[PDB]
This record gives C-alpha cells, structure tokens and sequence, in this order.
C-alpha cells in the first residue's frame, strides 16, 4: 500500500501531537511507476502539495477539484458494486495519501465533504456516464458558485466601506484582499495600501506586485514593525483561511497579533471570506490544530554565516515553524462574506442557513 | 400621483400631532400603509418606485434612524408579499390585510418591552437614563404598577432639554427622580445599580444609534461593571455596520459649531436588549436580519 | 439590500447580422434579490451592472449620467421623480401618423435614430398605446437598438446623448430636452424632422 | 393512577428533602420516566388538556425545588416535544419575518403514540450524551497542558479519562469548600494515571498565572449564556478572565434553562450554617449571621466555549440552542 511518511527532526513538546515532515523528503519515491495504487493525477496533486507548488486555499481547493474531476473521469464501475459506496472508498485512500503529503486546509475539507454529499447522492439507477458527466457538472458549478461570484460579491459589499483617502492595511497573500483592492481602485477610489510580510514564506510580496501592476500606491514592512506603521492606517483587511463555528478566524500565523496591534491603535478591522471557507469546529488556541512545515526553512544566511546551519547537533535546541493561528472573535470588527456585512457572533447563524 | 408629496407630509404630521405617543416609526409606517390604500396602480414595479420616493420625502421630514429602519421594513414587507402572490390584485388585498395586522401588532410592541424588562428592576435599586424615551418611561410605570420602590437618575440632555420632560413625566406618577448635567454621568455612575436606555435604531451588529449622549454613559457603566439595557421595537433593526463614529451616516447626525444629533454604540457595551421579540443578546440582531432577507 | 429585489429580469438577445432589427429584450420572472442595483423606467427593471444608484431630484437625466449614475426611478409612471418633469410637442401629430406604416425625403427623415426607416415610435407615441406589462419588452427592445450595447442602462444614457446631439444639431433648447419621458422625446424630433423636409 | 400518585408524591418529598439522584443525567431520566407515566396513564382527550397537565406537574415540582433546573427543563422539553407532535398531526417563534409576514382543542388518536416515541428518542439520545462529550476530549488537550478544575463534575472527569488514554497533562483541582469534593475527583482523576494536584480555593488565583486551560462544569445555563455553578466558580472565571485564560463549561445540552438572570433570592442555594461554622463555636453563634450559598452566578462574558453532545458554540449563540429546544410561551410554566 502506501507508506507512512517519516516525521523530521525534533519537535517541541507542546507540539508533539503533531506531524512534521521534510520537503525534499517525498513519498512517491515509496511508490511504484506507474502508480497503481493511487490515482497519476492525486500522485501529481500531492507532489506539488508536498513541494509548495500550490499554496493559496483557494488555489489548492481548486486544484483539489480538478484532480477529483480527472479521476471521476477515468474512474469505470467494478461488476457486482454500487457507485457511491465504490467511488467513495476509492477515494478515500487519495485523501490519505494527499494528507501524509500535506495537512487538508479547511476549503479542502468542505469540498471533500459536499464531494462526498453528490456521490452519495447519485441514483443506484443512474447510468454511469450520465453520472460521471452530473458529478464533473456539480464539481464545476461548485467551483463557480462558492470562488467566482463569491469573490464578486465580496467586492461589492467592501466597495462601500473603502472611501477616498484612507489607509488600508494589509498581511501576507490572499487572492480575495487583491481582488478586492484592484475593483475599488478600478471604480475610483482613491487610496494607498499597507502591505505586512512575515518570514520566511514571504507571502505578502506577490501581493505587492499586483498593486505595483494595478496603479495602487503601496508601502512595504515586516510584521514586527507594524506597530510603527498603524498610526496612519485607517482600517485593515485581513484574508480569512477558516472561521470556526465560536467566531474566531483561522488565519496565516501573525494574523491574531496584527488584529491585536490594530486594537492597542484603535483602528478597525475587517476579515474577508467566503461562506464555503466556514467550519463546524471549534478552537480555541493555536496549539490543539496547527501544520509544522520544514523547520529548515527558519534558516537564513545572516552575513557570512548561518547560525541555525546543523541545529540538530544540539540536543536541547528546536525549531518551530508555525503556519496558522487563531484569532479571537473580540479582536475582529467586521466579517465581509458574500451574504453581506455580518460580525463575527453570525458565523454560526451562516452554518445553520447554508445546511438547511 | 394620487397624494403628491404635500398630502404625504400633511398625513404624517397630523398623525404624529393626533397622537403624541405613538412613535415617528410607527406614524411613518402608517402614513406609508395608507398611501399603499390609494395608489390606483396596475403594477408591482411602480408600486415599488412610488413606495420607495415616498419613503425618501418622508425621510426628508423627518432625519430620524427610526423612519428609515420603517421604510425598509415595509419594503421588505412589500418584497415578501408579492413573492407569495403573482396577479396584483390578489397582492395587493393581502398587502393590506397584512399591513393592518403588522400595524396592530408594532402598536402593542412597547407594552410587550414593559413586561418583559421590569422584572430587572430590583426593590431599592438606582436607575440611571439618559434623555426622554416612550419606552422606558412604559417599563418605569410597569414597575411601579409592581409595588416596587426605585429612584432614577436622568441627563439633561443639553441640545434639547428632553431630561426635564422624562423628569416631569416620571414625577407625574410619583418616582424619585433626579436631574444631573450631561457632564455628571461619570460622577454619579458608581450610585447607580443599572442603566437602562432607549435606542432610535439597532446597527446590524447589536450596537444601537441613540442621542448624543449614550456612548458616554456606555463606556462609564463598562468602565464600572454595570450592566447597561436597552429598550427597543422591531422596526428600529437597521442593516448598518458602522466601523466607528464618524461611519455613521451624515442624513442622521444633523438637522434633527459641530453638533450631532446621535452616536452609536457597540454591541459589546450592551447587556441585553428588551424587544418584542424578547430578551435578546446582541448577536440575535443580526440573526433576525439575516433571517429577514432570506 | 432593497434596492437589490427584482421581480423581473431583462434577457438581452442581440443578433449579430442587424442590431437594428431582431435584436430584443425579453423579461423573465427572477423573484429575488439581483447582484446589483435596479432602476425603473415605465414599469421596466434595469440592472445597474455599469452605473451607479443615485439620489436626488435634479432637473434633467443628465445631470445623473454625467457623475456616473442613474435615478432609481422617473418618467411619468412615477408620482413623484427625480428628474423634472415636462411636456413635449407634436405629441397629437405622433398620434395622427401612429396609423400611417412604413409605406424620398420623408423616408430619409423618420430614419432616424436607427438609420434605416420605422414608423414604430408613432405607435408608441399614440395615444390608443397604454404603459403596463406588456409593453416592457416592446419599448426596452426599441431602447436596446437605438444604442449599441448589451446593457440596458448603456443604451439608455447613449440613446439620451443622441437626442441631445440631434437636438443641438436642429437648434433646439437643451433645457427642452431633460430625459423625462426618452420616446416622446424621440417622437417629437422626429416630427419635427419631418416637417422640416 | 394510584402507582403514579405515590411516584409523583415520592419525587417531590425526594426533592424538597434533597438527595435521591445524584447524578443530573439520572434525575433528567426519572424525570423523563415520570413524564411518559403520566402521558399513558393519566386520562386526557386533546393537546390542551395534557398541557396544562403536564404544566400543573411541572410546576409542583419547580417549586419542590427551584433549584433543580433539569426536571422544568425535561418538563419544558415535552411540552415543545407535545407542540411540535400537534403542529405536525394538525397544522403544517418571533421573528421579523413571522412579523411580516402574518388551537389545541383537536384531538388524534396516533399523537400519544408519537409523544411517546419521541420522548423515547429523547431518552435514547440522553443515555449517551456523556460519550458525546468526551469523544471531543482530543480536540482541546494538548501534550503537557495544564488544566485547571473545580469541585466533582462527571462530565469534566469522562473528558480528562478519555482525553489521558493518548496524551500527556497536568490537572489542578480546587476543593468546593466546605462540601470538599474536589477531592474525590482528584484521587479518581489519579487512579486514572493523570498527574494531579489538591489545593484550596483560596490558591485559585495564585496559580492561575501557570494554568492553560480551565474546564468546569455546571448546574444550569441560563438563557444569554450565563452559568448556574458551584460556588467559587465566579472566582475562577474572573482569575481566568484576567489571565485571558481560556474557560470551557463541559455541560449536556439538557442543562440548558430558558429562564434569565432577572429573578433574584432564588437563584443560589443556603444550606444550614454548620457547613461552614460549626454549632461547638458557642455564645457568638447568638449575634453572627453566617451565609452558605451553594451555587453562584457566572456572567456569560467570562465563557469562552460550551462543549454539549451537539459539539462546541459560542455563549452568544446559545439563545438559538434555547430557541430551538423551548417554546417561548413554556418559560413561565
């Protein structure tokens, strides 16, 4: 079957429950050519997982889904066997194997889940061709419904809290923030962005470049200089990973502290996400559910040296390399999904009305 | 038209001057029904375009957040109606029909409000308002109808002194009562037990939008541990987000050196809110919204 | 939002052969809340998919599209609007012609505005024509040719900069000519055309 | 009828004298066993007639014990159970669109039938409410915390046994004084393998600047989120809140009262005097007042979490939780 990968160096104590991989050590090393056991398009998907290829939320539940279309389209019935108890055991081990490649963002697992919902939903009587062409159909809608229009009515309703003059201040790279910021600009507005980075993925830069290329007026900074830069900022706009059924946001790690920062210098703030991105769980720290990536990463070339090169000759010494955080619901003032302007308290009201 | 804007402005001012207690809301929503009782229209989408012009001059009299929050409640009212129904006539029998039922049961909300708050006013305990509200001089005078002892403290209210007409009103029936400067509210905040205010509109996100002073006396009642309730109809639940107070639309600060009329307060400032639906949290609001518009 | 509620919604359907002819707007029921804001216009819905709500009670239709934006309702279907409203002359001669049909000079003056020849606007001038319902797709499809564009709104501001431009051409008052009702506007420059020549 | 005369009688005097069922999960079952006894026993036509019977039941026994919150909330419970069964069998809450836009005296032979299936359905779901909440034991424990727990509630227990099968912590119980329970959970907590530690209420505070996470119990959960608990528990919440200490409350969904805080004298419970200064103390006994209150008041502002058998919510939204289990017009009973 497929193997198990193997954690890499040492992790702290607190943070022992959770797995921690190398990326240059892969899996599909472990694993036959051709790929027999695993679908080619999911060994390919998680590949790129793996190595960082695809990173957004938005970007990797798409990726998901074109891959999940690829296998339903090459997927054929087995004799004597129903198709949405086969299809679903089938891919269940592709979600395995694409999770030891990387954790399941949250957009992952709600499309895994409405996925799982249509399969089980097709008609024992249905036609196999008819069915895989409804499944591809569904697959797409879904894409178009919960990213497209999605997006557009989040600008929308942010068109009218951005106004002429102001400072908006923003963290890290989220396709929704830009999207959001090109429209107001491209309606009119006239304003300048803040943009916050923070080592070592660096996110914020490729926001910084689609400014640079849509005429917007940009300042860049690291995150431990925020407090500096706030003072001028009107408001911030913050991109969303997940928000949790108490109304706390789940975001790239920093966010929580910017949202604090924001709050010690009296300025609001406001998260941007779509509906499909909220989760029936709860949390209440970062330390219960989070990702270690590479510590490796950590290290950076400081003048003629690299003071964290061989960090694993000391025993006592260990690198932690966070991914998310959590924001408490009392650090965010205003919640934009394409429902309309909602605080954070409704996150839960949304999930009760987008079920049933 | 029928009832140009002139017929409009004298129907509600003679309703609002008939009845003095009935609120600007109500008198609105029922200048606005009664305009729906003679349009002599054919269509929904004129219907609609008549409806929402008239809510604009209306608004145009009055710069109060509680005529707004009518309008919009009528025209989803309007919106939902004719979502059920396809010919007009039929709509517009039920328009009507419903419209005399939604009068009769937003006329009684504030004697619901009464029953359901007095029982937060303990024997001896020290109430603390800001200006003059129909609403909690009702909850008072329920109280009072309880047997129950109390003294209230009131604002003055400096713009326009609607702190001495709740001190008469109240000393009508016999309350102590007593009145303190607008710049008093933090001095005389630790002899109070709990503050109890109207709201002439409640923001999407539990906050309200009160008269001037109310923000003031929020933060001094957080900055004490005193828990702070408000009093408010239905029809006062406005879809607004402010972000602080300057977002706070410009048509409700004046004409109603710098001098605004209202100021908002977050939901984090409030306790609990006294309406017809209930006692409610402030995150029931924008549930109720939400629901509201599908 | 309210503003957003559509009852019906217009289906442009634009033939790429003629924009002039075939090319229409059929409404459909949408019974929900649109992406967008509505305005409305002798009982027609147009999303405002590239101009903005506005308010006010300015005198012409310009004076909202030259920031930009459209009222959320005028023309005379509407008791109260928020453009001035005026009256506009050889309304009985559009009448009268409402009965003559497509049947030198006279040809080349009623082409206006869609450059080949039409008698349409003398029947929706008449008036035997009532406004309701019925009619929404008739006159929106009439707007719809006289402009080029795919939105109804487009083709709205572009048929009133082209009466405007007629009118300077033929000398006439721009004051006269405010937007309050788009097709006796029409109507009476083309009567006026064809009594000149 | 007889039988159900001397249950009834004997539920009462079982209250109004204390003790009988220690645990809340098998007062909430003898209270639900009574009421379907009562419903196949006692003789009625209409939904209105079973009503106001069960509404006169219920509020013999509330004034038992006002105490009890779990025998008005299984009343409550049938009463929107005996609605929801009639609105079903006969026809097909306040909000604006109710508002907007725009009779029990029928009788059915087949809606006794359905009352007692639900109320079997409702036992059904309560005997394994405990396993629900300790399945999410995993998702809040991670290695080496410090968990911080007052007096003996069941519920946090099965949370700490099940959450020490995988992972590694630290407990701290506090001892509800004078009724030192804490205790019994520290030494059962202990033969589980768990680490813990035995202080007095008075160290709440002191050792709260070294604690992660406070998980606790509770008697009742009023309407806006707030919290009927033991006493002492308004002290660790406020300790909590000044550290920014997470707080979370482990409590079934049938804890849930749709009552609010407005009522007063009623809400804690005194108890004799002795509990806390004994009758050898002498003459100064004759001029002290001395005050045992078991219970206390917990704002819902110092709530951070409600872990239930439906999973984990904000205190702000328990008002729709309490929406969807009680009818508006059964608060007063």
């Amino acid at each position: 079957q497929v193997p198990t990968r193997k954690d890499y160096g040492s992790k702290v104590s607190l943070f022992s429950h959770l797995p921690q991989y190398s990326r240059q050590n892969s899996l599909t090393q472990f694993m036959s050519i051709p790929s027999s056991v695993i679908h080619p398009a999911m060994v390919r998907l998680g590949l790129q997982y793996s190595q960082g290829l695809v990173s957004g939320s938005n970007a990797r539940c798409i990726a998901l889904l074109r891959a999940l279309q690829q296998v339903i389209q090459d997927y054929t019935t087995p004799p004597n066997e129903e198709l949405s108890r086969d299809l679903v055991n089938k891919l269940k081990p592709y979600m395995s194997f694409l999770t030891q490649c990387r954790p399941l963002s949250a957009s992952m697992h709600n499309a895994i889940k409405f996925l799982n919902k249509e399969i089980t939903s097709v008609g024992s009587s249905k036609r196999e061709e008819e069915a895989k062409s409804e499944l591809r159909a569904a697959i797409d809608r879904y894409v178009q419904e919960k990213i497209v229009l999605a997006a557009q009515a989040i600008s929308r309703f942010a068109y009218q809290k951005i106004s002429n003059g102001d400072v908006i201040l923003v963290y890290g790279c989220s396709s929704l923030v830009s999207r959001i910021l090109q429209e107001a600009w491209t309606e009119g507005r006239r304003f300048r962005v803040v943009v916050v980075d923070s080592r070592p993925w660096l996110e914020g830069r490729h926001t910084l470049r689609s400014l640079v290329h849509a005429g917007v007026p940009a300042s860049y900074l690291l995150i431990p200089a925020a407090s500096y830069v706030l003072p001028e900022v009107s408001k911030v706009l913050l991109g969303a990973h997940a928000l949790l059924a108490n109304g706390s946001v789940m975001s790239r790690v920093g966010t929580a502290q910017l949202a604090l920062v924001a709050r010690a210098h009296n300025v609001p703030v406001l998260v941007c996400c779509e509906t499909y991105k909220f989760c029936e769980r709860v949390q209440t720290d970062a330390f219960v559910s989070n990702e270690l990536d590479d510590p490796d990463d950590l290290q950076c070339k400081r003048g003629e040296h690299v003071a964290l090169a061989n960090w694993q000759n000391h025993a006592s010494l260990r690198l932690l390399n966070l991914v998310y955080d959590v924001t408490p619901p009392e650090l965010v003032d205003l919640v934009i999904t394409e429902l309309g302007m909602i605080p954070c308290s409704s996150v839960p009201v949304v999930l009760r009305v987008k079920s049933s | 038209g029928p009832m140009d804007d002139k017929e409009l402005i004298e129907y509600f001012k003679s309703q609002m001057k008939e009845d003095p207690d009935m609120a600007s809301a109500v008198a609105a929503i029922r200048t606005l029904l009664e305009f729906l009782k003679r349009d002599k229209g054919e269509t929904i989408q004129g219907l609609r375009a008549n409806l929402t012009s008239a809510i604009e001059t209306l608004c145009g009299v009055d710069s109060s957040v509680a005529v707004s929050s009518g309008g919009e409640l009528f025209l989803r009212f309007i919106s939902l109606a004719s979502l059920e129904y396809s010919d007009y006539s039929k709509c517009k029998k039920i328009m009507i029909e419903r419209g005399e039922l939604f009068l009769r049961r937003i006329s009684l909300s504030r004697n619901k409000i009464a029953d359901l708050c007095h029982t937060f006013i303990k024997d001896g305990a020290t109430i603390l308002t800001h200006a003059y509200s129909r609403v909690v001089l009702r909850v008072l005078e329920a109280a009072v109808a309880a047997k129950k002892r109390f003294s209230v403290y009131v604002t003055e209210s400096q713009p326009d002194l609607s702190g001495k007409k709740m001190a008469k009103a109240l000393c009508h029936l016999n309350v102590p009562v007593t009145v303190v400067l607008d710049a008093a509210v933090g001095y005389i905040m630790e002899k109070a037990d709990l503050v109890i205010v109207g709201a002439e509109g409640v923001v999407e996100n539990g906050g309200i939008i009160n008269k001037i002073g109310t923000n003031q006396m929020a933060v001094c009642a957080k900055a004490q541990n005193k828990p702070f309730y408000v009093v408010a109809e239905s029809f006062k639940f406005v879809r607004l987000f402010p972000l602080n107070q300057q977002d706070v639309p410009d048509k409700f600060k004046y004409k109603a050196e710098e001098h605004p009329w209202v100021d908002y307060t977050a939901p984090s400032l409030i306790t609990l809110l006294f309406t017809d639906l209930g006692v409610l949290t402030p995150s029931a609001v924008s549930d109720e919204l939400i629901k509201l518009y599908l | 939002m309210n503003s957003q509620y559509m009852f019906d919604y217009p289906a442009i359907n634009i033939d790429v052969r003629c924009h002039r002819l075939l090319s229409s707007v059929s409404y459909v029921a949408y019974n929900k809340f649109h992406t967008h804001d509505v305005s409305t216009y002798e009982h027609c819905e147009i999303p405002l998919e590239k101009l903005r709500l506005g308010f006010g009670r300015r005198n012409s239709l310009a004076d909202f599209y030259s920031l930009g934006e459209l009222p959320a309702s005028w023309g005379p279907a509407c008791y109260f609007s928020s453009v001035k409203p005026m009256m506009y002359t050889f309304q009985g001669m559009a009448s009268d012609l409402s009965r003559f049909d497509l049947t030198p000079n006279v040809l080349k003056a009623l082409s206006w505005p869609l450059g080949i020849p039409d008698c349409e606007i003398f029947s929706i001038c008449s008036d035997r024509f009532v406004r309701g319902l019925q009619t929404r797709d008739q006159l929106m499809s009439y707007i719809l040719r006289m402009g080029d564009s795919h939105s109804l709104d487009e083709c709205i501001v572009q048929a009133h900069k082209k009466i405007l431009q007629e009118a300077r051409r033929l000398g006439l008052s721009d004051e006269h000519y405010n937007g309050y009702d788009l097709f006796r506007e029409i109507g009476s420059l083309v009567c006026l055309r064809l009594i000149n020549a | 009828g007889s039988e159900l005369s001397e249950r009834i009688e004997s539920f009462v005097e079982t209250l109004k004298r204390g003790g009988g069922p220690r645990s809340s999960e098998e007062m909430a079952r003898e209270t639900l066993g009574l009421l379907r006894q009562i419903i196949t026993d006692h003789r009625w036509s209409n939904a209105g007639e079973l009503m106001e019977l069960i509404r006169r039941e219920g509020r013999r026994m509330t004034a038992a014990q006002p105490s009890e919150t779990t025998v008005g909330n299984m009343v409550r419970r049938v009463l929107k159970i005996i609605r929801e069964e009639y609105g079903r069998l006969h026809g097909r809450q306040e909000s604006l669109h109710k508002l907007l836009t725009s009779d029990f005296s029928f009788h059915y032979a087949q809606l006794q039938s359905n009352i007692i299936e639900a109320i079997n359905e409702l036992l059904v779901e309560l005997e394994g409410t405990m396993e629900n909440i300790a399945a999410q034991a995993l998702e809040h424990i991670h290695s080496n915390e410090v968990i911080m727990t007052i007096g003996f509630s069941r519920t946090v227990e099965a949370f700490l046994k099940e959450a020490a099968r995988k992972r590694k912590f630290h407990v701290i119980v506090a001892e509800c004084a004078p009724f030192c329970q804490g205790h019994e959970m520290a030494v059962n907590l202990s033969k589980a393998g768990i680490e813990t530690t035995v202080m007095t209420d008075a160290a709440i505070f002191a050792v709260m600047s070294r604690v992660n996470k406070v998980i606790i119990g509770t008697k009742t959960i009023l309407a806006n989120g707030a919290l009927r608990a033991v006493t002492g528990t308004h002290t660790l919440a406020l300790a909590a809140k000044h550290h920014s200490t997470p707080l979370i409350v482990c409590a079934p969904m049938f804890k849930l009262s749709p009552q609010f805080p407005n009522e007063e004298d009623s809400f804690h419970k005194f108890v004799a005097p002795e509990e806390v200064l004994p009758f050898t103390e002498g003459d100064i006994l004759e001029k002290v007042s001395v005050h045992c209150p078991v219970f206390d008041y917990v704002p819902p502002e110092l709530i951070t979490l409600f872990i239930s058998n439906i999973g984990g919510n904000a205190p702000s939204y328990i008002y729709r939780l309490m929406s969807e289990l009680y009818h508006p017009d059964d608060h007063v009973l």
